[PDB]
């Protein structure tokens, strides 16, 4: 077991210039999931029994 | 009867603790709602023009 | 409740398990707080950096970009915000993310949105000169891009005046 | 149209599926890739007039110069059909002769 | 002097007046006491836990 300091992620310096752009040439299509609860169980409780 | 005295102390302090916990839960729910709003605003208005 | 007393502990032991739920609620609150911060700030995958030369078509961002001289690596406005605002069995737990990491996320977000526009929010960031990004944004709101290319100097000047006024007001 | 509401990237469609106590969404998104560097310019000076693109952006692989749509590389020859004129080429910062 | 407690005793630089016996800060938390034999401004700090 090793304890370390968190790494926030990668590191890069984007190439900015006042007369240069980057344009894509190809594409990909992706499918992602998303799970959402909407309900929970219905319960009933009686006093005099409990 | 000292034990009766500690019973009184115990019930009072436990009730106070329960009230504090319930208030904390309510406030945390409110804060979570505000945080969700902040995240949505930050995604929709900083990463793109709304 | 007891404050290190055996008799009180023995008497409390017969009240069932009330304390487990009490501790479990607070633990859930703390975990929820950490999740809130993480999901509101950790929005990008990489850490971007502004180029050493800063010529953004006349717009001046010096007031918001981090200052390397300060150890906190915080900007002017962040310092103003931080300065403006101010044991019997209870403990306080430190946040999972320290302030430096939050500042680093904010700086990365600002650099990404100031260099590549909105492209870095979908895939890989693509560079674009700043003027023709504001041109796209005017085109988005319903004004032809001719206006910006004809009034760039005035637009930049009044943007700088607005940011100066907001700094003074804060 | 709201960004990052459902799926990371430009949204296309979604499909729902049931769950024991909830729902599952399958989001289909479009993500660009294989980008290329290019040299740009905000407008084109011609005959003393300034030309701006109707929809797209100016690029050049070193010479020639072309107009292209923003999210896909598809150069086209610059023509009066896809450009419009507004004013003389004396005030724009970045104007280029062509 | 019949007042019972538990903690760590440290010399304190608090400036009493010749008529007090024991000071405090807030919420009925005894902080400093004066020993009858020596009349010294002591200090009370709870033993660490967590
Ligand atoms: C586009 O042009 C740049 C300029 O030469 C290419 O070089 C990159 O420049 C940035 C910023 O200076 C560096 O962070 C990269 O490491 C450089 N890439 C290298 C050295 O391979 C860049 O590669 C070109 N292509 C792209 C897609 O940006
Ligand atoms: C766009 O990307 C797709 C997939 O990344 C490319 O199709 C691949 O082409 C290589 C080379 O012929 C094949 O080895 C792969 O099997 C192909 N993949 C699929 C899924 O067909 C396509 O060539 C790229 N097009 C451009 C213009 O870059
Ligand atoms: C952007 O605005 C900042 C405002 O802080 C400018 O920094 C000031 O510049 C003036 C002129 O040289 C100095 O007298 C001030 O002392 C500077 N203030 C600070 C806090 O450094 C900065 O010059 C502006 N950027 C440009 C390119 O003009
Ligand atoms: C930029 O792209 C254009 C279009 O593909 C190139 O022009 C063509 O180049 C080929 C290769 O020599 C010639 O066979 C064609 O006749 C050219 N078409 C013309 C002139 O209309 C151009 O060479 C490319 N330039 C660079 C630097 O890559
Ligand atoms: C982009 O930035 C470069 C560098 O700042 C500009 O190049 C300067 O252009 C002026 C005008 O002709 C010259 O006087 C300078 O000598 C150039 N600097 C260098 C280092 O060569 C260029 O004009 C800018 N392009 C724009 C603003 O469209
Ligand atoms: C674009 O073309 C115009 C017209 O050919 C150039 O304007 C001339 O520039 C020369 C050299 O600076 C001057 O001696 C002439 O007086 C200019 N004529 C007019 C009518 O202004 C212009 O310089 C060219 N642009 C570039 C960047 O070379
Ligand atoms: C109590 O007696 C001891 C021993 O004689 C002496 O050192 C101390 O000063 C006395 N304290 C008081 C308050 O008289």
């Amino acid at each position: 077991i090793i304890a370390y300091t968190m790494s926030l992620g990668a590191e890069n310096s984007v190439a900015y210039s006042n007369n240069s752009i980057a344009i894509p040439t190809n594409f990909t299509i992706s499918v992602t999931t998303e799970i959402l609860p909407v309900s929970m169980t219905k319960t009933s409780v009686d006093c005099t029994m409990y | 009867e000292a034990e009766v005295q500690i019973d009184r102390l115990i019930t009072g302090r436990l009730q106070s603790l329960q009230t504090y916990v319930t208030q904390q839960l309510i406030r945390a729910a409110e804060i979570r709602a505000s945080a969700n709003l902040a995240a949505t605003k930050m995604s929709e208005c900083v990463l793109g023009q709304s | 409740i007891c404050g290190d007393s055996t008799e009180c502990s023995n008497l409390l032991l017969q009240y069932g398990s009330f304390c487990t739920q009490l501790n479990r609620a607070l633990t859930g609150i703390a975990v929820e707080q950490d999740k809130n911060t993480q999901e509101v700030f950790a929005q990008v995958k990489q850490i971007y950096k502004t180029p050493p030369i800063k010529d953004f078509g006349g717009f001046n961002f010096s007031q918001i970009l981090p200052d390397p001289s300060k150890p906190s690596k915080r900007s002017f406005i962040e310092d103003l915000l931080f300065n403006k605002v101010t044991f019997n069995g209870l403990t306080v737990l430190p946040p999972l993310l320290t302030d430096e990491m939050i500042a680093q996320y904010t700086s990365a977000l600002l650099a990404g949105t100031i260099t590549s526009g909105w492209t870095f929010g979908a895939g890989a960031a693509l560079q674009i000169p700043f003027a023709m990004q504001m041109a796209y944004r005017f085109n988005g709101i319903g004004v032809t891009q001719n206006v910006l290319y004809e009034n760039q100097k005035l637009i930049a000047n009044q943007f700088n005046s607005a940011i100066g006024k907001i700094q003074d007001s804060l | 149209k709201r960004v990052d509401f459902c799926g990371k990237g430009y949204h296309l469609m979604s499909f729902p599926q049931s769950a024991p106590h909830g729902v599952v969404f399958l989001h289909v998104t479009y993500v660009p890739a294989h980008e290329k560097n290019f040299t740009t310019a905000p407008a084109i000076c011609h005959d003393g007039k300034a030309h701006f693109p109707r929809e797209g952006v100016f690029v050049s692989n070193g010479t020639d110069w072309f107009v292209t749509q923003r999210n896909f590389y598809e150069p086209q020859i610059i023509t009066t059909d896809n450009t419009f004129v507004s004013g003389n080429c004396d005030v724009v910062i970045g104007i280029v002769n062509n | 002097n019949g007042l019972t407690g538990t903690g760590v005793l440290t010399e304190s630089n608090k400036k009493f007046l010749p008529f007090q016996q024991f000071g405090r800060d807030i919420a009925d938390t005894t902080d400093a006491v004066r020993d009858p034999q020596t009349l010294e401004i002591l200090d009370i700090t709870p033993c660490s836990f967590g």
